[PDB]
């Protein structure tokens, strides 16, 4: 068996869209507010997250069929899934050799003590890194990583969505591509599709813990003033 | 949603 | 004639408060988002203004009698006067020799082309710099500069204020100190008190032009997303 | 006025 023309273009579109919105050199990180090592890391990491939100929106607008949903569902899917896509995309910078995200030199090497210096407890950090080492060990191809991101974004189980049918249809066309891709171009993984879908549930739980800790931060005005307008809009309740 | 809306062009 | 004990402490309090909230080395400017020279300067200058707002609030809380107004009037006086105090305080960095604000090296030397790269037209820049060279030529002592800032903040003609009597009383005690100070410790300026009060009207007009151009910027979401939460709160209508 | 209010302690 094989992939059809349409499943091809969907792979072509998602891989191009990822290359357009992910810079493996992390060169724009020199435009953030610099890191400091009292919550010293919060301005740099807020800038980083805010940058990453702009990137996921770009990815999103290039997922075939996403542009066709109403503006409400696009906003609805983006507000609730962004932190999860950011956690997924950040796997590309996560090194097993040091359990940090290595986005450059000692400046943009984010270890575990820097996440806590951004006002986040171990309750988030402990399953987050275990998700990173679990995801890293999967050794996903480029296409699977990008298909996983789009499947994540297109979950119909998100607050706000109204076209339960239309977005549940896109998410299933995308799973059909991913299931086909693993069949054709990935031996050594009969449960690879199951362990990936597993990761999507892992993210639901990481999403909850992060949004709990963010909520606390966004009500401490001395901290919310360190965030950006995009961060405050994407992660704040605005229906 | 001002910014998010504009960012979706 | 002489200054009384109370007019002394008010001078002592305002000069100390200024030294606590103005750093002549501008060393925190390395924590902003860096400058770029399409509105490239806007992130750095938004950070700079946002930093300066935190400083003026500090000055404000140490102006004798300010802390006694209700929270509403403090917010009311700060929202409408902050940009004017920032323009005043920025005179300490304005060099006649180059008509720029020289806050350090070539990085933090803000010339006229950098203000326009922050989305501000010549309609603001042309009277703003003329205010800076007019103010600079006055060669004000430290005490007069700081008295002028507090008098500016304490204008009863600001939108929102409710204790027209209480804040009009503080602003007049402050003018009484400034008028006394110039009499005792400043010869060569019989119209110095008149030319200073003149500058307060100059600021009212600069304030209008800046808040017009800001309003336009804060409704272009691609630009408002470059601002900080403090900037958006202080300069946005929130009653 | 959340932030401004807290900033005035
Ligand atoms: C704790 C902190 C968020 C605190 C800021 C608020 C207050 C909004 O919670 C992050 C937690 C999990 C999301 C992404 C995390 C990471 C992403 C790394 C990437 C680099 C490259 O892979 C490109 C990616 O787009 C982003 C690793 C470091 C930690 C964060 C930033
Ligand atoms: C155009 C731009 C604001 C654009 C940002 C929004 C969008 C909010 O309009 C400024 C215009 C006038 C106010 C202060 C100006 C200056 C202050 C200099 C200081 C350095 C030192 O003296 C310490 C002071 O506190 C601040 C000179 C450069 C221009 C600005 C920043």
């Amino acid at each position: 068996h094989m992939l059809s023309d349409e499943q091809m273009q969907i792979i072509n579109s998602l891989v191009e869209a990822h290359h357009k919105t992910y810079d493996d050199s992390y060169s724009d990180f020199v435009r953030f507010r610099p890191p400091v090592r009292r919550l010293s890391m919060l301005p740099h990491l807020a800038d980083l997250v805010s940058y990453s939100i702009q990137k996921v929106i770009g990815f999103a607008k290039m997922i075939p069929g996403f542009r066709d949903l109403t503006a409400e569902d696009q906003i609805a899917l983006l507000k609730s899934s962004a932190i999860e896509i950011i956690m997924l995309r950040s796997n590309q910078s996560f090194s097993l050799e040091d359990m940090s995200w290595s986005c450059g030199g000692p400046d943009f090497k984010y270890c575990i003590n820097d996440v806590t210096k951004a006002g986040h407890t171990l309750e988030l950090l402990e399953p987050l890194v275990k998700f990173q080492v679990g995801l890293k060990k999967l050794k996903l191809h480029e296409e699977e990583h990008v298909l996983l991101m789009a499947i994540c974004l297109l979950s119909p189980d998100r607050p706000g969505v109204q076209d339960h049918v239309r977005i549940e249809a896109l998410q299933d066309r995308l799973c059909d591509v991913l299931q086909a891709y693993i069949r054709i171009q990935h031996p050594g993984g009969r449960l690879l599709y199951a362990k990936m879908i597993q990761k999507l549930a892992d993210l639901r739980s990481l999403n909850e813990e992060h949004s709990k800790q963010y909520r606390s931060l966004s009500f401490q005005p001395e901290h919310s003033m360190q965030l950006t307008p995009l961060v405050l809009e994407v992660f704040g309740s605005e229906v | 949603h001002k910014i998010l809306h504009r960012l979706l062009q």
